[PDB]
């Protein structure tokens, strides 16, 4: 349709900017990196952006709301990635040994 | 800290089914959650294979077991080896 | 600004090369020699104001950091030089050079 | 609309085997850097012209805007390497790559593009602001930008080029925002 | 560097080094190390003393670059220092690494 | 060249089109 080429549109040409990932990372390194990390590093932020976003849609379309997207929806969607693993944290040493 | 991806995110959620107009919050939960997702793999990364470097295989290890996110590096490494080939 | 220079380094040289050639076995005097001749000759050329003085184009050569090109421009990161220019001589320890080729 | 030509990279064979300190103490706006690439990097400037000679005594000619000029830039080349002392003939002149650009007067959407034609175009946006369109029987490489501009590379002569853009101008007419 | 050699200073050194030679009070294989000493000198003694800057926009006719060592014919140039400008014709700019 | 002032208008028109009012929620 009319919505659905605007839609994909943004789909495609949307991404972070690669002037500031470069600071971003090269502020945890101390160093340098490349041009090839930071190609990687700002592809798999836009999927993972992409995981939220297509997994908060489905908590809104569960409950009783419209496409506007509450905060609601989106602490929701953090909880509901983690419970399957998706969303990695370094800082908890878990054991599943009981 | 500043916001470095308010107007950038607009444009992604838009391309996810979002809105055109998302709300400031739900902007500001998304950069949130970005900047924690690199900070994790890049401490992973520089632990992981060469200590005190992030390399593009480290990174590929990381996500070996998402498909969607590991299916995503490979190609663009893949085209971006194309595009220099063409130029 | 050119003979602070020129006096301190030959000075300098000759405090070198005194146990250089009484190393290699030759008198004070053949020392003095080298000395005395050769502001003779920076009297000769004629060029800076000086001492013993009082008692063929424009060539810059130096060194460089980078040279830098652009479509036809050029940027010279020039460091290091002494000029030769219009007859008499100038230091320099930088230069920034644009170029249109 | 007619693409005018912007490059043309042609190759020459001179037959004789050069060494290329001497080349490049005694020619002028000769530059030799052997600990980074191993040829002679030789620019005129009548014709805005340059050439890196190897040792082998092949040359690669790049820069003209012409057959004619590619040509008269190689034998200018060629003289030039001549009057120096060396016995050189030339023996083969071939034009490797022909490059074209030209601008189609309006806007170009993209995304429709890439869904009709999925399998001849790859098109990534954050990699390059530009889509590769691979024609399967001129053989020639597009890139077709949205503000207009389709740049035309990857060909030997100039028909080709031509025949490439009066084949994809259709197509791009249906496109257009 | 033995680049300097071909300055005043290394001019009136070679010929008066020359000079000697010639009434035999000196030897070769003794100028050797008068000159190595003596580059070894203006080597510590020119990226120490003068600490200044000169600044110049030009007008390049030939270039030329081998074995690490660039060289320049410039045309009609002006030099800069502060309140201090040089016209001149034609200039070559020698430059090692 | 072509490369240079290009790659500006992919994200010219995203901020044109997407995010025009501002919207808050409590």
């Amino acid at each position: 349709s009319e919505e659905q080429l605007n839609r994909y549109e943004m789909y495609r040409r949307s991404a972070f900017p690669k002037a500031a990932i470069k600071r971003l990372i090269q502020s945890i390194t101390g160093t340098s990196v490349s041009q090839n990390v930071v190609i990687a590093m700002s592809g798999i932020s836009k999927v993972f952006v992409g995981e939220v976003v297509e997994e908060a849609l489905d908590v809104c379309e569960k409950w009783g709301e419209m496409p506007p997207l509450q905060p609601k929806h989106m602490r929701e969607a953090v909880r509901r990635l983690k419970s399957k693993g998706q969303i990695p944290n370094s800082k908890h040493k878990k054991i599943i040994f009981f | 800290r500043k916001r470095l991806f308010s107007k950038e995110l607009r444009c992604m959620m838009y391309g996810f089914g979002d809105d055109q107009n998302p709300y400031t919050e739900s902007v500001d939960i998304l950069e949130d959650l970005v900047i924690e997702f690199i900070t994790e793999m890049t401490h992973k990364a520089m632990s992981i294979g060469r200590q005190g470097r992030v390399q593009v295989e480290d990174i590929v290890f990381l996500i070996r077991k998402d498909p969607r996110k590991f299916a995503r590096v490979k190609d663009l490494l893949t085209m971006n080896e194309e595009l220099k080939r063409a130029r | 600004t050119v003979p602070k220079l020129y006096r301190s380094v030959i000075e300098d040289v000759i405090n070198d090369v005194r146990d250089i050639f009484l190393d290699d076995g030759v008198d004070e005097q053949v020392l003095m020699e080298l000395k005395t001749l050769w502001e003779n000759k920076l009297m000769q050329s004629r060029a800076v104001d000086g001492f013993h003085s009082e008692e063929t184009e424009n060539v810059v050569v130096c060194q460089y950091d980078k040279i830098h090109r652009s479509k036809n421009k050029w940027k010279f990161h020039l460091k290091d030089g002494i000029m030769n220019l219009n007859g008499r001589d100038y230091i320099f320890s930088k230069a920034i050079g644009d170029a249109e080729w | 609309i007619v693409p005018q030509l912007q490059n043309i990279v042609s190759t020459v064979n001179l037959g004789c085997k050069l060494d290329l300190k001497t080349i490049a103490l005694r020619a002028r706006n000769a530059e030799y850097n052997p600990k980074r690439f191993a040829a002679v990097i030789m620019r005129i400037r009548e014709p805005r012209t340059t050439a890196l000679i190897f040792s082998s005594g092949k040359m690669v000619c790049t820069g003209a805007k012409s057959e004619e000029q590619s040509r008269l830039a190689a034998r200018k080349y060629a003289r030039v390497v001549q009057k120096l002392g060396f016995p050189a003939k030339f023996l083969d002149f071939k034009i490797q790559n022909m490059v074209g650009s030209c601008d189609v007067k309006f806007p170009i959407r993209l995304e429709g593009l890439v869904l009709t034609h999925q399998q001849f175009s790859s098109y990534e946006p954050e990699l390059f602001p530009g889509l590769i369109y691979r024609m399967i029987k001129p053989r020639i490489v597009l890139l077709i930008f949205v503000s207009g501009k389709v740049v035309l590379t990857g060909a030997k002569v100039r028909a080709e080029i031509y025949e490439a853009f009066e084949n994809i101008y259709p197509i791009l007419k249906g496109f257009r925002k | 560097y033995q680049l300097y050699r071909n300055t005043t200073l290394g001019n009136s050194l070679q010929e008066s080094l020359d000079e000697l030679i010639q009434s035999q009070q000196i030897t070769p294989q003794l100028a050797l190390q008068v000159l190595l000493q003596f580059d070894k000198a203006i080597n510590a003694a020119l990226a120490q003393r003068v600490r200044n800057r000169v600044n110049f926009r030009g007008s390049l006719n030939t270039y030329r670059f081998c074995d690490n060592v660039w060289t320049f014919v410039l045309n009609d140039v002006e030099f800069r220092e502060v309140t201090e400008l040089i016209k001149v014709d034609k200039v070559k700019i020698v430059a090692c690494d | 060249v072509n490369l240079s002032e290009e790659s500006a208008r992919i994200l010219a028109t995203n901020s044109e089109l997407v995010g025009t009012l501002t919207r808050s929620c409590k």
